């Protein structure tokens, strides 16, 4: 990756960091589901 | 150019990681306690 111009040190903790925000933004979408889920268990008496 | 166009990068993202974290915690902690609220009467 990080042959040049930007230091290895920060372009490391950057594909990590984006790696994190994919992940969360997708876990995120997921817990939504969750969230529905459940209200679609409220749906009975 | 130099590091601080991908740091620049950096930081934003790592400011997503703590909003995402935040929600991702809000969300599950709504969950935590709307299965709560629903089983004790759904299922009792």
């Amino acid at each position: 990756g990080p042959l040049g111009s930007s230091v290895s040190e920060l372009e490391q903790r950057l594909r990590d960091v984006k790696n994190t925000n994919s992940r969360f933004r997708k876990a995120l979408m997921e817990k939504e589901n969750e969230l529905q889920a459940l209200i679609r268990k409220l749906g009975p008496e | 150019m130099d590091s601080k166009e991908d740091e620049e990068r950096y930081q934003k993202l790592v400011t997503e990681n703590e909003q995402l974290q935040r929600l991702i915690t809000q969300k599950e902690e709504k969950i935590r306690v709307l299965r709560q609220r629903l089983v004790e009467r759904g299922d009792a």
